[PDB]
């Protein structure tokens, strides 16, 4: 028993990690003042703007352009 | 929130400015103005103006107003 649970704790833990890896890839820290964009291929870019906050984009898609 | 800690206490500033006199004498005059902050709307100086602001300000405006008083008035 004590097994399955130590292996069921690694994947979970596993899972965990790549989810934090992709937010923190799909975050640029707006420094004050930062006025990033939200970036994409179907349209090129989304005319909205991320404002003065940590406004979010996709993954590789927005290579975050942080227009200070 | 970065708050970060904008010092209202005076922090001095001096500008000169070389002058085309009224008798096209080249002539240079020296200001010195003492400046200082508000706080009714830090928001805009902040987000705008960043950290530094008085930087930012100054030498322009008061080269400007000495070329021009000076070439109003003769030496």
């Amino acid at each position: 028993m004590a097994a399955k649970v130590f292996e069921s704790i690694g994947k979970f833990g596993l899972a965990l990690a790549v989810a934090g890896g992709v937010v923190n890839s799909a975050l640029y820290n707006v420094d004050a003042g930062h006025r990033a964009v939200i970036f994409d291929r179907f349209r090129g870019v989304q005319d909205i703007v991320v404002g003065e906050g940590t406004h979010f984009l996709i993954p590789w898609v927005q290579k975050p352009i942080i227009f200070d | 929130q970065y708050p970060i800690i904008y010092d209202i206490r005076a922090r001095p500033r001096k500008i000169s400015s070389p002058t085309g006199s009224k008798d096209l004498q080249m002539v240079n005059i020296s200001l010195r103005v003492l400046s200082r902050p508000n706080a009714q709307e830090l928001p805009s100086m902040y987000q705008r103006l960043g950290l530094d602001y008085e930087e930012r300000v100054l030498p322009s405006i008061v080269n400007e107003v000495l070329k021009s008083v000076v070439a109003k008035f003769n030496a």
